[PDB]
């Protein structure tokens, strides 16, 4: 923080920062992608939500662990 | 002696300046900004550390 008002940048020889109108045409592009999945990405997420959906029913509390997993969890991963 | 000195202030009360001061003042504004050095980073840097460490353990 201290370096902020001692120039006005902040990364120090390490990185270069993305100027947001380039940034936003290499987004553009890659919004006309719509990639497709496979097979064996469909065996690997099934048994991996059968993890989700059986450890998140063994507590049923209102502890520090929230309470239900919802088929849209699998829905947005 | 916290009432004394309120006594005799009312007391006088009752029987530099300002318009030089706020010449003073805005005048300031439009020539004095300053910019920080390297003196200031280490002592505030040591200080702020002091201030996460121990005052939590007060307020």
């Amino acid at each position: 923080v201290t370096y902020v008002h001692m120039h006005n940048k902040q990364p120090d020889l390490d990185f270069t920062p993305v100027e947001p109108s380039k940034m936003r045409e290499y987004i553009a592009y890659a919004k006309t992608k719509r990639p497709v999945m496979s097979e064996a990405v469909n065996d690997y997420v099934v048994q991996a939500y059968i993890r989700l959906r059986q450890d998140s029913k063994r507590e049923m509390d209102s502890k520090f662990s929230f309470g239900q997993a919802t088929p849209r969890t699998l829905l947005g991963i | 002696i916290r009432d004394r000195s309120i006594s005799e202030h009312v007391l006088r009360t009752h029987r530099v300046t300002i318009p030089f001061l706020r010449k003073y003042v805005q005048y300031a504004k439009e020539r004095v900004i300053p910019q920080l050095t390297q003196e200031a980073i280490n002592v505030i840097v040591k200080n702020y550390t002091d201030l996460r460490n121990d005052d939590n353990t007060k307020k």
